[PDB]
């Protein structure tokens, strides 16, 4: 079972005999993120000038869906500013993509997951 | 700026424009306002020339210093603030 709002769950579902072993999917972190990247850019070509590292330092809170919309979008920016035949993705493009693509996470969410972490429920 | 200057140019086609007046002032005095309030503005500065003297050729420079007077623009500058500061 898998849900994304478990303060709302019953307390007599999670016992002894129920259900046991709550696993927690972390949000990512940046040495996550570099792996994130590195799979939605194996097929795209990448120009020499792109580094990966930069682009996610400057990423926080974001989800995992988010860096696909980022790749997508700052893809389509190259066909667009460069014409239908074009074999290049700079660093600029992604760039210019952060500001079109906003994080979908803040502190009042995260926070209430590891409070709940924190016995209170889970 | 380069789209206002084209809204403008679509209207000062047909309507019978002095060459008095300038058309960069009208693009600075235009900020913040929509492309139908720009028709609007065109319309009632041809209607105030036209109160002075039924028999109207031409239209002049003070019929659209009083026709942005009386046509504002609708946007507050809150939604001004917001909407600027989303896309940073």
């Amino acid at each position: 079972a898998a849900t994304n709002r478990p303060d709302v769950l019953d307390t007599a579902l999670l016992r002894p005999g129920r259900l046991d072993k709550i696993i927690y999917i972390p949000p990512p972190d940046h040495k996550g993120r570099l792996s994130i990247l590195k799979v939605c850019t194996k097929t795209m070509p990448i120009g020499p000038d792109v580094s990966l590292e930069n682009l996610a330092a400057e990423t926080c809170f974001f989800s995992g869906a988010d860096l696909r919309n980022l790749c997508t979008e700052a893809a389509l920016l190259a066909l667009q500013e460069n014409g239908l035949d074009a074999t290049t993705v700079k660093q600029e493009h992604f760039l210019k993509s952060l500001k079109t693509v906003k994080p979908s996470l803040s502190c009042k969410d995260l926070a209430l997951y590891e409070n709940l972490f924190k016995k209170e429920g889970f | 700026a380069a789209t206002r200057r084209e809204i403008f140019k679509l209207q000062f086609h047909s309507m019978p424009v002095s060459n008095e007046v300038d058309l960069d002032e009208l693009i600075l005095q235009t900020d913040a306002y929509s492309g139908a309030e720009i028709v609007a503005v065109c319309r009632e500065a041809a209607l105030l020339a036209l109160e002075e003297d039924i028999q109207a050729n031409l239209i002049m420079k003070r019929h659209f210093t009083q026709a942005l007077s009386t046509v504002t623009p609708r946007i507050p500058e809150s939604l001004r603030r917001f909407y600027e500061d989303y896309q940073e």
